[PDB]
């Protein structure tokens, strides 16, 4: 045990290789430290302009994912022909050639039978090389059913930004320069979309920003905020609307952005209409109409009656935001907006970003910077045969675009995925049966509300193959397992991130020798499948790949799987390293430089870039969303009904003008409150790498970094008032029951829980995945699966699944 | 020389990244965390305060763990660090009783024993801890850091104690402690408290320093500055 002599010491001499973490959609650029062929450490890539070396804590858990002792090392096929939660698949190992042979035979059979639309491709997580496997392969086979997970993620959170300022997408938040931060359910030092960067800056920002966090639980962010507002689930818009009301009454909207009364005097008097012609809007549209149709009556007293919030607090917040303008940013989380009527919470909260001028302003929020990253491979129309051209026109299996599923992504009826509803279409064979399914990087039985519907749906699919690292809950229903090389350590990919006023593009590259007989999901597997399909007489995918996906420098197709994996990334990133990207940001001299640095950074965001040129119907920031009216009109006309009839069919309260303005929708609730007296407050663990760290022992060892939670346990947190009411004590084994299901976990009493609610992390309750994540693999879960409690419901205007607000539960000791 | 650490609680977000980095750096057994924390929730709804205080060895000026160690295994080095010659540790646990801070762990369990399991959740399909060990060439766990062995056992023997070494092996190379590098907000800073110009020395003059249990008389050299939370407005 003597200290080693200097020539033999090993500290600091290993190799750092760039990659990208995907524990969340922060998608941080990383470096992996490698010694003796093993990945030993993860750090933020210092070259990153978004986050630098800053990282959230989950980067370290990555090491227990690549070195997860329950990873698949071989393709497999089930030998039990029956599928179900109660059916052991009896997987046996097979070769890649045999596994793809089986899948290829099933695909080709569809085409021979002129039913290629009964193929479905399901995508969970992904990288920006996904276009081939997700879209091109699917359409060339002849199916419209490339089903992403977007609507179980955050599509409702895009409704406000899109229908108010033309951004079907996320924003970055200029915390370093903020003077007021208002968060409706966002917890950016634990989750949301740059945990590394917002953790870097949050504490420092408290010296110049006043921070209010509106969340039914005391989140980490609320614990480091000037005010925690413990909102009743589903009532966020009430506060957002009352703030806007007070801002008008007090005259403290941001005049350089919004405009002003022509004659100077503030004519907004509570309860009383104003002449539209008396106000001259600058970069906004609809302020006075919004006031006249609804906002004039959304007083602090009205809001206090609903929420219990002190009206003096509402007023003080509104005035503080007015004085901070335009250095004002309003965050919305999934919690606020992924509710059956949540489109209008996104709209109501985001309207404040326009009203106080924070949109595209210093201290405010704005979209990701432009980058030249390509996101699609070449068009495949020339490779579409008649079978495929007919199949891709079929209605999608998720029923998007029906009267009650407008799913108005980017203003289009049926424009958005309805991930959770694909299970319903499958299990009802409506519009038709799905006979062949390929799915990757997804676990919808666990991650979708009421995922037992996926149990049912998948048990009815003739043939399904799952591309996965682990045998997860979804995998249990597969005919074939196709083991994936781990995205962060064994894969070529490319991702992006936004924050700190920049957008970055980062590489994923293998940092270790491939552990097992796996293949990269988005490149090698579709390449190998295309070859197999060509061998069997359907060579359109193979020809498409070999003729269209060729090296950007040499023009040659890939010689083999491994070359193709890298080629997929080289092709899309060539604008960054082959061409001069100086106009957008960094100038890279070569592919090798891109790989060595691992990240490309844009120039800093040009403030006010979008002022006066939003991609809305009016080109204004729309308090009265003519953009949304046009989308609703298109949907209504498609179904030969009025817009009001669409609202009714989609179970919104809005009628007439209210469909197009920020307004109060009473939150949808499911179940009898007297039988189910508690509202579920679903949350993420700050150690969740989405649904993928429950098989990591370090996750459990540090689980109490989630405020109120308990190491090595799955707890539901109750206010002590409700603990006393229901006879619960810390550590009690409890059953939580909703109208649609139940789970068991343990009780924790915590004052950071709003009375009448129960705050519980999603992420445990696996019955598969691995030996640490489950009690008895395939049979008995560890902890409790939140989504078994959550009734299958939708924000029908966006297609989003609802995970919040509507879930009533009861609790008892087991 | 008196190396120590200043932790800025305003910058700290209570994420545990420092503690997880310590796991990867130092190959601590499952359940052993040299870096850990003390979290507290105070108040009744709605006036609730949550605080997280990162903890580690305080590398004390007057370390009782050193004074009681019967073998001299626990000792002070010339940087002021409390280090351990693990080879001389007889597992008497006297250091643990003497340390007021509960930062010492005893290896009653065979380290990394869970990696000896060769069972497979899907036979001949998924792998096993033992198989992953063989595949990667690791001795005890595929996550083991060989750098640790520069100055301390990479894998400690059963029946010895262990604790934060202030990443002495990294300091020897002129590098930072893993937990310092791992902190997203740069909340953790180390340096020589005997150098009045060091960042740590200046930080505790600029801000009121706080120590854990200074009443125990050990002269801890982890100093906490500022506040995790802020006073509620409105
Ligand atoms: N640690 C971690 N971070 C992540 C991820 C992860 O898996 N783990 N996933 C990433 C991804 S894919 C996503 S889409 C984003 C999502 O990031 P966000 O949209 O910011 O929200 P969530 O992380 O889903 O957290 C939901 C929060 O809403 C709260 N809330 C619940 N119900 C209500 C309500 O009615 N009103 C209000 N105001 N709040 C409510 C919960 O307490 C919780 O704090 O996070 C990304 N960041
Ligand atoms: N109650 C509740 N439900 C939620 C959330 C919540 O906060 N609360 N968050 C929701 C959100 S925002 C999202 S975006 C969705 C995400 O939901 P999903 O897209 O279903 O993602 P995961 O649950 O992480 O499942 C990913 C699966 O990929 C496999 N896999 C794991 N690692 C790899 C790899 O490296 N390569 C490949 N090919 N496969 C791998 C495993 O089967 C893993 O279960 O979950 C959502 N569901
Ligand atoms: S888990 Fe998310 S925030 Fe944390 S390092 Fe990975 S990508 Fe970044
Ligand atoms: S890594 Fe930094 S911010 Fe996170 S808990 Fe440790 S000291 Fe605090
Ligand atoms: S904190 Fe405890 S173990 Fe560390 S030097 Fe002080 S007394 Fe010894
Ligand atoms: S357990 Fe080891 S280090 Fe601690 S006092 Fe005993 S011999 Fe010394
Ligand atoms: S200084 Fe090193 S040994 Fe001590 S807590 Fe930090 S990472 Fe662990
Ligand atoms: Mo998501």
């Amino acid at each position: 045990g003597a200290e080693l002599p200097a020539p033999l010491r090993r500290t600091g001499v290993g190799e750092w290789l760039a990659t990208t973490c995907q524990g969340c959609t922060s998608w941080c650029a990383k470096q992996i430290y490698v010694m003796d062929g093993r990945a030993l450490k993860v750090r933020g890539n210092p070259n990153s302009g978004v986050h630098g070396m800053s990282s959230c804590p989950r980067q370290h858990l990555s090491l227990q994912q690549v070195y997860d002792p329950d990873r698949l090392r071989t393709p497999m096929m089930r030998t039990n022909p029956k599928k179900g939660r109660d059916q052991d698949p009896k997987f046996v190992p097979i070769s890649w050639d045999k596994a793809l042979d089986m899948l290829a035979d099933k695909i080709i059979a569809l085409r021979v039978a002129n039913e290629p639309h009964k193929y479905a491709l399901l995508r969970g997580r992904y990288s920006h090389i996904n276009d081939l496997l997700y879209k091109k392969m699917t359409n060339l086979i002849g199916s419209p059913n490339n089903i992403s997970h977007s609507s179980v993620c955050a599509e409702a959170h895009k409704m406000g930004p899109y229908y108010l300022d033309g951004n079907w997408g996320y924003n970055q938040y200029d915390v370093k320069n903020a003077k007021f931060i208002l968060s409706f359910g966002a917890d950016p030092i634990a989750s949301n979309r740059q945990v590394s960067f917002y953790s870097q800056t949050w504490g420092d920002s408290l010296d110049h920003a006043k921070v209010v966090v509106v969340d039914p639980r005391l989140s980490a962010s609320a614990a480091k905020a000037h005010k925690w507002i413990p909102i009743e689930p589903g009532q966020d818009s009430v506060l957002a609307l009352a703030i806007a009301h007070v801002a008008l009454v007090e005259g403290v909207w941001h005049k350089p952005f919004v405009g002003d009364f022509i004659e100077g005097k503030n004519l907004f008097k509570a309860g009383k209409t104003v002449s539209v012609e008396s106000f001259k809007e600058t970069h906004t549209y609809g302020l006075v109409e919004w006031w006249n149709q609804a906002l004039k009556d959304y007083t602090p007293e009205w809001a206090s009656k609903i929420t219990g919030i002190d009206p003096k607090t509402i007023i003080a917040i509104a005035k503080d935001m007015g004085a901070a303008a335009p250095a004002v940013q309003v965050w919305t989380s999934r919690g606020a907006v992924m509710q059956a009527r949540g489109t209008y919470t996104s709209i109501s909260c985001h309207a404040l970003n326009g009203l106080f001028g924070g949109i595209d302003s210093k201290g405010g929020l704005f979209p990701g910077n432009k980058t030249p990253l390509l996101k699609e491979y070449p068009e495949a129309k020339a490779y579409m045969d008649e079978i495929a051209a007919k199949g891709v026109k079929k209605e999608k299996i998720d029923q998007r675009g029906r009267l009650e599923f407008p799913a108005l992504a980017k203003g289009k009826s049926g424009g958005g995925v309805i991930t959770a509803n694909a299970a319903n279409g499958i299990r009802n064979q409506d519009p038709y049966e799905i006979k062949v399914m390929l799915a990757y990087f997804n676990n919808f039985n666990f991650s979708n509300p009421e995922g037992q519907r996926w149990d049912e749906a998948l048990s009815k699919v003739d043939f399904m193959a799952h591309i996965t690292t682990n045998v997860s809950e979804f995998s249990w229903f597969a005919d074939v397992l196709l083991p994936s090389s781990h995205h962060m350590f064994e894969k070529w990919g490319v991702l992006d991130s936004i924050g700190n006023g920049v957008a970055q593009i980062s590489i994923q590259q293998p940092s270790i020798k491939r552990l097992w007989d796996t293949r990269i999901d988005e490149s090698e597997i579709p390449y190998m499948l295309a070859k197999k399909l060509a061998d069997k007489g359907f060579d359109a995918p193979w020809r498409y790949i070999n003729e269209q996906i060729v090296d950007p420098e040499t023009g040659k197709p890939a010689a083999d799987e491994a070359e193709f994996a890298k080629l997929m990334v080289r092709y899309l990133t060539a604008p960054l390293w082959k061409e001069d990207a100086s106009k957008y940001g960094d100038k890279l001299s070569s592919w090798d430089e891109f790989v060595q640095k691992g990240v490309w950074n844009s120039s800093p965001y040009k403030l006010e870039a979008r002022w006066g040129k939003f991609k809305t119907e009016t080109t204004k920031f729309e308090f009265y969303s003519k953009t949304l009216e046009k989308a609703l009109q298109s949907h209504a006309d498609k179904h030969k009904v009025s817009i009001d009839e669409v609202m009714k069919a989609c179970d919104y309260q809005a009628r007439g003008h209210l469909a197009f303005i920020p307004h109060y929708e009473e939150p949808y609730r499911f179940g009898d409150e007297s039988e189910f007296p508690l509202l579920l407050v679903d949350q993420k663990s700050r150690l969740n790498k989405e649904g993928r760290t429950a098989n990591s022992p370090w996750y459990y060892e540090f689980k109490d970094v989630d405020p109120g939670d308990v190491a090595n346990e799955d707890v539901a947190k109750f206010n002590p008032i409700d603990g006393k009411k229901f006879g619960l004590k810390d550590g009690d084994e409890i059953r939580i029951t909703s109208p649609v299901g139940m789970l068991t976990c343990k009780a924790k009493l915590w004052e950071g829980v709003r009375p009448g609610t129960v705050a519980k992390c999603f992420g445990q309750g696996h019955w598969a995945y691995g030996r640490y994540a489950s009690a008895k693999f395939g049979v008995t879960p560890r902890g409790g699966s939140n989504n078994d409690l959550i009734a299958d419901r939708y924000d029908r205007l966006s297609g989003a699944s609802a995970f919040y607000g509507h879930i009533r539960v009861r609790v008892e000791k087991v | 020389m008196r190396l120590g650490m200043v932790i800025d609680l305003q910058k700290c977000v209570g994420c545990g990244g420092c503690s997880l980095a310590c796991k990867t750096e130092n190959n601590t057994n499952d359940g052993i965390h040299w870096s850990h924390h003390i979290a507290t929730t105070e108040g009744t709804f709605p006036d609730v305060k949550y605080t997280y205080i990162p903890t580690l060895c305080n590398h004390c000026d007057d370390a009782p763990c050193v004074k009681v160690c019967p073998t001299g295994a626990m000792h002070k080095d010339k940087r002021g660090l409390t280090l351990q010659n693990n080879d001389e540790c007889i597992g008497c646990k006297k250091c643990m009783n003497a340390c007021p801070y509960g930062v010492i762990s005893f290896n009653a369990a065979t380290p990394h024993r869970r990696w000896q399991d060769d069972s497979e959740v899907v036979a001949n399909g998924t792998v096993s801890p033992l198989m992953l060990l063989k595949r990667t060439g690791a001795t005890a766990t595929p996550n083991e850091n060989p750098e640790r062995g520069d100055t301390y056992p990479m894998i400690r023997p059963k029946r010895t104690t262990e604790k934060c070494t202030f990443c002495d092996h990294r300091l020897d190379k002129g590098l930072n402690p893993a937990c310092v590098d791992a902190c997203p907000s740069e909340a953790r800073v180390i340096g020589d408290l005997d150098d009045p110009q060091s960042k740590v020395s200046q930080l505790i003059k600029l801000h009121k320093p706080m120590q854990l249990k200074p009443e125990a008389g050990t002269g801890p050299r982890v100093f906490y500055i500022r506040s995790f939370g802020v006073k509620t407005a409105y």
